[PDB]
């Protein structure tokens, strides 16, 4: 049909570095210049960067440069900042009066290794009263994103009763945060004593363990 | 010059659903409006356009599945024909010029296609040189919720994690903040949860 | 037809 193929799907570079994104349309854009570059963040709508293939949007830094030739276009981001962590999209319009987007390019900002700060939270009394028990493990502000979080209750490895959620990359310090939530009933909870969250990360010399004794 | 979508929320599969796009300071007799969408965790998808000359154009995959119309000098509609699960997405209305920088997108409105019922969250406290605390926002549907801390005064070091759909079909989320350890006996920590689909507003006291 | 976007 009409396809706008955006590459790479994802890439990484350090602050001050350079990234190059290519968008390849299946046919020439309308008037040879209906082509815009967008920057998108999670909780936000996209923010324009480039219009008419190469023109810089008002308020956009000059380190964003737009280029291309008829069907192939390039967004070049030089002098990278932490704030540049986002997903970038090409947006095109075509002579049959049809718009399309590239699949997007997620940019991760590299930085020095940052070890997580680990916290464990036992369930609340209000929750225990309600008949359920959720134990929360928090990995705070770490890089890189890869981490191993395992639960041990009375030194028995849990499996299938936890769920992980990870924030976006912070635009100021380029870190991630991760939560691992263990979901039990009140009965099973009062059955045991030791609740432990074990965290393995490149920032930790050896796996860190954070534990508590139930009812203490 | 502003845009706002409306009519989003939870809808039953097969029930027609009409979204409304409201503009202010934009002349639909002289500028085009576009409908875009974005499934959770996926890319932007172009749905259609109301043109400057009254032309209405749809993506090949969107023809039949959507009907776009202008209902008033300030409103443009997107009727999603018999919604399905794959139609769950955030829907944007946008004044998206390719050759100018007068570019205005609405904040987006989430459309959830599901048979599940709406459910307000339960809010539980995650009690504590640096200390951490938070709020477990457990078992609600549909998305989304908003979490603030101390009515917006607390913003630095806050991490509100994206929701994870539980095996029960409900969502759970946590919102944490890091604070000086000295402040625990000295200051109050309160999380303000708002879940608009249920018109729920909960304030939760977090204490050691 | 003629373009209907700017």
């Amino acid at each position: 049909d009409i396809v706008m193929t955006q590459t790479p799907s994802s890439t990484s570079a350090a602050v001050g570095g350079t990234v190059t994104i290519t968008c390849q349309a299946s046919q020439s854009v309308a008037n040879n210049n209906y082509l815009k570059w967008y920057q998108q963040k999670r909780g936000q709508p996209p923010k324009q960067l480039i219009y008419s293939v190469s023109t810089l949007a008002s308020g956009v830094p000059s380190r964003f440069k737009g280029s291309g030739s008829g069907t192939q276009f390039t967004l070049t981001i030089s002098d990278l900042e932490a704030d540049d962590a986002a997903t970038y999209y090409c947006s095109g319009y075509f002579n049959n009066n049809i718009g399309a987007f590239g699949g997007g390019t997620k940019l991760e900002i590299k930085r020095t290794v940052a070890a997580p700060s680990v916290f464990i939270f036992p369930p609340s009394d209000e929750q225990l009263k309600s008949g359920t028990a959720s134990v929360v493990c928090l990995l705070n502000n770490f890089y890189p994103r890869e981490a191993k979080v395992q639960w041990k209750v009375d030194n028995a490895l849990q499996s299938g009763n936890s769920q992980e959620s990870v924030t976006e990359q912070d635009s100021k310090d380029s870190t991630y945060s991760l939560s691992s939530t263990l979901t039990l009933s009140k009965a099973d909870y009062e059955k045991h004593k030791v609740y432990a969250c074990e965290v393995t990360h490149q920032g930790l010399s050896s796996p860190v363990t954070k534990s508590f004794n139930r009812g203490e | 010059q502003s845009v706002e979508e409306s009519g989003g929320g939870l809808v039953t599969p097969g029930t027609p659903l009409t979204l409304t796009c409201t503009v202010s300071g934009i002349d639909l007799s002289r500028y085009a409006m576009s409908w875009v969408r974005q499934a959770p965790g996926k890319g932007l998808e172009w749905i259609g356009i109301f043109g400057s000359l009254g032309g209405i154009f749809y993506a090949s995959w969107a023809k039949g599945r959507f009907t776009i119309s202008k209902t008033s000098p300030t409103t443009v509609d997107l009727k999603i024909t018999s919604p399905t699960t794959e139609d769950t997405a955030t829907y944007f209305c946008a004044r998206m010029p390719y050759t100018t920088d007068r570019d205005f997108w609405g904040p987006g409105t989430l459309v959830t296609v599901s048979s599940a019922s709406t459910k307000g969250p339960s809010v539980f406290p995650l009690a504590p040189g640096t200390a951490a605390l938070g709020c477990l926002v457990k078992d609600y549907f549909p998305e989304p919720v908003t979490v603030s801390w101390n009515s917006g005064a607390l913003t630095s070091g806050v991490h509100t994690f994206p929701a994870v759909l539980q095996s029960s079909g409900l969502y759970s989320l946590s919102s944490v903040v890091t604070v000086p350890s000295s402040s625990l006996g000295t200051q109050t920590y309160i999380c303000n949860v708002n879940h608009k689909p249920s018109n729920t507003k909960v304030d939760k006291k977090v204490e050691p | 037809g003629d373009l209907e976007s700017d």
